């Protein structure tokens, strides 16, 4: 919900003392997926 | 008098960005929270010292 609710869960307590508390490390998530393969197009000769 | 303060994200060290590894790491319970708790106790003591 909010940084205080994350602090309550990280301390496993509904009440929190005066302090500074380590909570989950943040992370910028990926915006899109990029696929890069060679521009080879001809199928492989497996019948042979 | 002091040493370098270090923090670790135990999940980013073990599993960095894999959700599959992160779901498997939850099977061990408290260990990563204990590791972060122990390094936090060391880091607060460098300022105390
Ligand atoms: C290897 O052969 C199979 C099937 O055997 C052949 O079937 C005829 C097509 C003819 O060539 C007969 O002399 C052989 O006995 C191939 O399977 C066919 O694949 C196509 C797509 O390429 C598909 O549309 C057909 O429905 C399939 N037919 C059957 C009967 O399965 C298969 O593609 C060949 N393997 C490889 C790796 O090329």
């Amino acid at each position: 919900l909010d940084p205080l609710s994350e602090t309550k869960c990280t301390l496993k307590s509904f009440t929190v003392e005066k302090g500074i508390y380590q909570t989950s490390n943040f992370r910028v998530q990926p915006t899109e997926s990029i696929v890069r393969f060679p521009n080879i197009t001809n199928l492989c000769p497996f019948g042979e | 008098v002091s040493m370098t303060k270090t923090s670790v994200d135990c999940t980013m060290y073990i599993c960095g960005d894999s959700t599959e590894c992160s779901n498997l790491l939850l099977q061990y319970g408290s260990f990563c929270t204990q590791l972060n708790r122990a390094l936090t106790g060391i880091a607060v003591e460098q300022d105390k010292n």
